[PDB]
């Protein structure tokens, strides 16, 4: 099975991969992408006529839409509502989906205290009280003048705490209520698999396409792949001792010497000769305690002649050859 | 005799020439260069930012500057807590030091308007603490992140043992962001920088101190695996006691504690023939290489005793006595692994510290054992 | 030339004939001109000044003359 | 196994009767001593062994034999020496030596 | 301290003071020694610099158990009082939870009840701050290890700052602690001195049974004929055969080197020729005697000697009929671990393998109780009572399923054992 691997790539270290990256997401395409975002901008005047209804706006659409949310929200939208309703100006509340430390607790504890505490509602706070508390708070709400008082912004709502069934449910029930203005961002091809007939029945929601094909940047950062071990181990050589380079480096040659799998690998009575005819290792002991250290940062390998093999590539380890040990 | 070496156990370095240069706004009051200062362990390094902190408060001006160890914390609140200790005032604690914009509000200073710098000791108890990008690389995060307008700046100078660290940080953050940049290590002194320290802390020289190219002997055949020439001279401070108590010498007393059996003491542990007989039937029984029961290896004592009669079969009883005979000088062990059919139940599985290499050469002397092999 | 005169004493402080890493210098002067290669040793000062390249290379010392360390 | 040869029958133990009688024949003897048996035995088992080319005092003897060279030695020509002029037989030490094994000595 | 004075009674009538009994009062393991005689000073010699310099240094020895460790140590703080310092047996085992020895340390400085959190924030802040003395034994390292190592940081990191005012002493159970166990970070800390306790000798375990046997060996007691009482009618003497002291000595020394061993066999030994002087005389309780070298060659095959084997034979015939069919299956498959129903269909098929022979006065009983009325049992009678028994005895081992067929059963005991002794 001779395929072709990520292991057999010429690979790219830190510094020089962001930085690239960072000249094509704010260099490639920017004619279009603005000449996107000025025709998209006509529709700002129908999406603040429709929010009145309470209509909890859904954005779909490939490519990150977390700039144009901002954009959308916070410029936008909440000084017009607030200018149109006669001072500070509406309260935005985001919700970076994307950040997978959101709770259902803390995020509530926000909103009950961002909407209004006209009465003892710790009283209420006994033990999942949650749906309780909104309970009360939703029947109190009908009864009362129509207007919003808050817009929140959930980004990335197929996010990875908040996709979470009991939070999801959580987020059903404050969209019934007509004094919040709920416009929220998904990403995922499989996103309407998350509501039923109950929870939009709860939530109303209406749709638009919002394609700019962006690159998500904060939205990489939490996610990593292989480039985020060969390069794990790449470091700690850099600060050891200078006898650690030279018996790596005899250790290099040898399991070189014949991908870098286990039948390159070497005996240990005969490595502890090898390293004994360059005076560097006494004996066993001597050899092992250091050989340790290449064990617990998991540097090599062993298995069974006693072969201790280098579990990287043989095109990594002559790249660990010119480079670090020379 | 005694006073010379009574006070033998106990600027100044080449390191803090380095660091002044990375403090160049700490004595013109601006934000100084960006300190995240790593090393391999055992290699001062605890102390040596300790000596630079130590040497810049007793050098300087309003004069603050607080530094906290974070070891029994696990939670990023009473850190900045710690920091209005030297304030000795009063307030509300609790809200204000647990959430990221909580700290903002904390950093307006009141008497004289110099700007404050944290230190953050140990801070790998809470890099290698709870779950990585849940709670503590979040942590790490939130420490580093210094956008703040005014020049008072919550600067970090944090430590850590092993450098994986870097590379957990998110490429945001690896965006020359905060503290990051200056990787400072240190690489471990062989003896070019540590034991000229050690002639300097031979201040108050007694006449005797030993050839000191012995001590310098000592430094080279020292430097294969080590960080801490002191503490590598509180061998030698145990080793110049060795020559009060007779009225790298221990160097040498303490690898032999530590090489011998294999090559010469395996037979000193078997005086018995028969311990060398039952030697070779563990390893007869790591052929099934499983867990190797004080019985399964009982069977294969009786059927090959049996077979060959050298001895008469023995009791388990006296088979547990005899394999602790082998337990206590060093050989092989026995842990109470596992076995899961009722409970958590302890079947005791052994493991053997020799080879065949080192075994054949001790049998080939003995062909009482050649029946057996 | 100098790696393999230094690699008989490898194999040859394998054996516990010096006993520790100290060793006398007698014990150089049988394991020269007794040992294999013949007329490869050099001057009184100059494998003299061969034993300091190792001692340059941080492998073995010279110490209380009678005896190395 | 590989260098095995018969088994024991009860025809073997009534030879060894019959020449243990042989030995107090030999000896003019009315009974049978703990002699002709220890004799008998060796002599059965050295006819196959060229294919590989009563305790208390006896212990204490071997202690006193200790007290010159301090050997622990596996098989003996001058041990059995000074036990032959007091009064036990070959049988008795030869017990001696297998038990003792489990003194470790 | 208070209720010692409560723990006294009055009334103690006269209680007969025998020949062995003055010899277990110095057998006690309570009460300058010569095993470990100069490394007492490897140890004292490196304290008696740090504690007349005030500095903070560590001392880390290791051994097996019943080497002195437990008892050297507190020799050397034990002199050092006529010459500072508050002494602590800060025990690992003896900690319930291992937070709980910070307690002690803050309580052992001015007498306050305080939180293992709140104790290591003071102590802490003793540690870096008073200006200038604390000798601390951590006992049994194994117990405060186990959790996350946070803990055993810590006490060696007190020991790191130059203003601190305490001396650490480390007794383990092994030197391979550091570097099994700990970190490296810890390992710089704990320093390179590792000072090693081997095993005693069998030449010294004779010398340190006649420091219990000093003013007692071949000594002589006055006694009265009629109760058995000694005073240190007649006047006894009491030898003890040093051969068998010394055949005490060579197995102890062989195996473990334990003091409390070689102890402990002496004691056990010295009650057999107690109870058999008090068979052949009978004082109760209200020439020359000896003791033979009999006593311990009985004593410490005792320690070794079993009964399973004996067990098994003195079991029922059920049992006896169990295992003889468990061995069956482990022959016939090979697979030394066998379904609990296929031993049900065994000890069936077992009945009828057997010819028309007794087998039929068991097979009656074997599956009802007499009494034709009832009868047709599947499974034999007490089935479950065996196995039962055999589980709680810790020969026989069942994992745990609510199937009563298919559960495995596994032995525990050697199977070759449990051949041999079916045999009887
Ligand atoms: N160059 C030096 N100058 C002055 N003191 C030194 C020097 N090197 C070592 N020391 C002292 O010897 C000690 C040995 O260092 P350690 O504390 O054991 O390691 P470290 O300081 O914890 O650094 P780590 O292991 O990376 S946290 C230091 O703490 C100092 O007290
Ligand atoms: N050299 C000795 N001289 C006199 N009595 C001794 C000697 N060695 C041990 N003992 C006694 O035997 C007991 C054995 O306890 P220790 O050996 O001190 O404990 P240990 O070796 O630490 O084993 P532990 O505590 O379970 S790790 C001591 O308490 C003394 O009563």
């Amino acid at each position: 099975k001779s395929r072709h691997t990520m292991s057999m790539a010429p690979d790219v270290t830190r510094e020089e991969f962001s930085l690239v990256s960072n000249f094509f997401n704010e260099n490639f395409q920017k004619r279009p992408r603005q000449k996107l975002f000025e025709i998209q901008k006509k529709m700002f005047p129908q999406y603040w006529f429709e929010l009145t209804q309470g209509f909890s706006l859904l954005f779909y659409g490939v490519g990150s839409k977390r700039n144009f949310l901002e954009e959308f929200a916070i410029d936008y939208l909440s000084p017009k509502i607030a200018y149109s309703q006669l001072v500070n100006s509406i309260p935005c509340l985001i919700l970076n989906g994307y950040n997978p430390s959101c709770n259902y607790r803390d995020v509530f504890k926000e909103i009950t205290d961002l909407l209004v505490p006209a009465e003892l509602t710790r009283s209420e706070t006994k033990g999942n009280h949650v749906i309780l508390q909104i309970q009360k708070m939703i029947d109190f709400y009908k009864n009362q003048p129509l207007d919003i008082k808050l817009i929140l912004v959930v980004h990335n709502l197929d996010g990875p705490s908040i996709r979470k069934n009991t939070f999801q449910t959580m987020l059903s029930f404050l969209s019934v209520i007509r004094q919040i203005a709920i416009v929220a961002s998904t990403d995922h091809i499989y996103a309407p698999l998350l509501w039923d007939n109950m929870k939009a029945q709860n939530y109303n929601f209406v749709f638009h396409d919002i394609s700019n094909f962006e690159p998500s940047t904060v939205e990489s950062t939490f996610q990593d792949v292989m480039k985020m071990g060969a390069e794990g181990a790449k470091y700690v050589l850099q600060s050891l001792t200078v006898n650690s380079k030279k018996m790596y480096k005899l250790l290099i040659e040898t399991q070189m010497q014949n991908r870098g799998t286990q039948r390159t690998g070497v005996e240990l009575k005969l490595f502890n000769h090898l390293c004994a005819a360059d005076f560097i290792a006494s004996n066993e002991i001597a050899l092992r305690s250091m050989l340790r250290e290449f064990i617990e940062h998991k540097m090599a390998n062993i298995t069974k002649m006693e072969i201790i093999w280098v579990p990287y590539t043989y095109a990594e380890l002559e790249k660990l050859l010119k480079t670090v040990l020379n | 005799k005694a006073l010379l070496q009574k006070s033998s156990e106990l600027a100044r370095t080449a390191e803090y020439e380095q660091v002044m240069n990375f403090l160049a706004k700490a004595i013109s009051e601006h934000r100084s260069d960006s300190l995240y200062i790593t090393g391999p362990p055992g290699t001062g390094k605890t102390a040596q930012l300790d000596m630079i902190i130590r040497q810049k408060f007793q050098s300087l001006e309003s004069v603050a500057v607080t530094s906290i160890n974070c070891i029994s914390l696990g939670e990023p609140s009473s850190i900045f807590q710690k920091i209005f200790d030297s304030f000795q005032d009063l307030n509300g604690p609790t809200l204000q030091i647990k959430n990221m914009q909580h700290l903002q509000k904390f950093l307006e200073p009141y008497h004289k308007k110099t700007t404050f710098v944290v230190v953050l000791d140990e801070m790998d108890r809470l890099l290698h603490a709870n779950t990585s990008e849940t709670q503590s690389v979040r942590t790490i995060l939130e420490l580093f992140l210094l956008a703040k307008l005014p020049t008072v700046s919550f600067v970090l100078i944090g430590m850590a043992n092993s450098l994986d660290m870097k590379d957990r940080f998110l490429s945001r953050l690896n965006l020359d962001r905060g503290l990051l940049p200056q990787t400072i290590v240190f690489q471990p002194y062989t003896a070019e920088q540590m034991y000229e320290i050690v002639i300097q802390k031979m201040s108050s020289l007694p006449t005797i101190i030993f050839q000191p190219m012995a001590i310098k002997f000592a430094a080279k055949k020292c430097a294969g695996n080590t960080g801490d020439l002191r503490k590598l001279f509180d061998v030698l401070r145990g080793s110049i006691e060795i020559y009060e108590l007779e009225k790298l010498n221990y160097i040498a007393k303490v690898f032999s504690k530590f090489v011998n059996n294999n090559s010469t003491r395996t037979r000193i542990a078997k005086l018995n023939i028969q311990q060398k007989l039952i030697l070779c039937t563990i390893i007869q029984s790591l052929k099934l290489n499983s867990d190797a029961t004080i019985d399964e290896s009982f069977d294969h004592y009786i059927k090959a005793i049996t077979k060959t009669d050298t001895l008469a079969p023995l009791q388990r009883n006296e088979f547990l006595e005899i394999c602790t005979i082998l337990e206590t000088c060093g050989l092989v062990s026995i842990k109470k692994t596992k076995c899961k059919g009722k409970t958590k139940r302890f079947v005791d599985k052994i493991d053997v510290d020799l080879d065949m290499r080192e075994f054949y050469d001790e049998m080939t002397k003995i062909s009482i054992l050649k029946p057996f092999l | 030339r100098l790696s393999l005169i230094s690699g008989i004493i490898a194999r040859l402080m394998q054996t516990e004939i010096f006993e520790e890493e100290s060793y006398p210098v007698a014990s150089l002067f049988e394991r020269i001109n007794e040992e294999l290669p013949e007329e490869e040793k050099f001057s009184a000062q100059e494998y003299l000044a061969g034993l300091k390249i190792m001692s340059d290379r941080n492998n073995l010392m010279v110490a209380d003359d009678k005896v190395w360390r | 196994s590989k260098f095995s040869f018969g088994q024991a029958t009860p025809r073997t133990l009534l030879g060894i009767i019959r020449l243990s009688q042989a030995l107090a024949k030999l000896r003019l003897a009315d009974m049978v001593d703990i002699d002709d048996v220890e004799e008998a035995l060796r002599l059965v088992r050295v006819s196959k062994e060229s294919l590989y080319q009563p305790t208390t005092k006896i212990f204490t003897i071997i202690k006193k034999m200790l007290q010159e060279t301090g050997k622990n030695t596996l098989s003996y020509e001058n041990i059995v020496k000074t036990v032959r002029l007091r009064g036990f037989t070959m049988l008795q030490l030869s017990n001696c030596i297998q038990e003792y094994s489990y003194l470790n000595v | 301290s208070r209720f010692e004075n409560k723990l006294k009674t009055t009334q103690k009538h006269q209680i007969v003071e025998t020949i062995f009994s003055k010899v277990k009062k110095q057998l006690n393991s309570s009460y300058y020694l010569p095993a470990r005689e100069n490394e007492f000073a490897s140890i004292y010699l490196s304290a008696y610099s740090a504690i007349e310099s005030d500095s903070a240094t560590t001392i880390y020895v290791a051994g097996t158990p019943g080497v002195g460790k437990t008892l050297t140590v507190r020799e050397v703080v034990k002199e050092l009082l006529s010459s500072d310092f508050l002494y602590v047996e800060i025990n690992g085992l003896k900690m319930v939870k291992p937070t709980d020895c910070y307690e002690t340390l803050w309580n052992k400085v001015s007498g306050e009840r305080l939180t293992w959190a709140a104790s290591m924030e003071s102590l802490e802040f003793y540690f870096k701050r008073v200006p200038k003395t604390i000798v601390v034994l951590l006992d049994e390292l194994d117990a405060m290890v186990t959790k996350s190592q946070d803990i055993m940081y810590n006490f060696f990191n007190w020991t790191t700052y130059e203003n601190a005012k305490l001396i650490v002493i480390a007794v383990a159970n092994t030197m391979d602690l550091p570097e099994r166990q700990l970190g490296n970070k810890i390992t710089s800390r704990i320093g390179f001195t590792r000072i090693m306790f081997t095993g005693y000798t069998h030449e010294e375990l004779k010398n340190i049974i006649d420091l219990r046997l000093k003013g007692l060996n071949d000594s002589f007691f006055y006694v009265d004929t009629k109760t058995g009482n000694a005073i240190l009618v007649r006047k006894v003497r009491l030898r003890m055969s040093a051969d068998a002291i010394e055949i005490a000595s060579r197995k102890v020394a062989s195996v473990s080197g334990d003091a409390r061993r070689a102890l402990k066999v002496c004691k056990r030994a010295a009650e057999i020729a107690e109870k058999h002087y008090m068979a052949k005389h009978g004082y109760g309780y209200d020439g020359v005697q000896t003791v033979h070298i009999t006593h311990v060659m009985k004593a410490l095959n005792e320690t070794l000697n079993s009964h399973v084997i004996t067990f098994m034979t003195r079991l029922s015939f059920t049992a006896k009929l169990f295992i003889y069919a468990l061995l069956n299956l482990m022959k016939k498959n090979g697979s030394q671990e066998q379904e609990l129903g296929d031993i049900v269909d065994e000890i069936k098929l077992l009945i009828e393998v057997n010819g028309s022979n007794f087998v039929m006065e068991i097979a009656k009983t074997l599956f009802q109780q007499g009494s034709d009325n009832i009868s047709e049992q599947l499974r034999i009678i007490s089935w479950d009572f065996v196995l039962n028994q055999l589980l709680d005895a810790g020969i026989l081992f069942k994992q745990t399923m609510k199937n009563d067929r298919i559960c495995c059963v596994k032995l525990n005991i050697s199977v070759e054992e449990a051949k041999r002794a079916m045999n009887e």
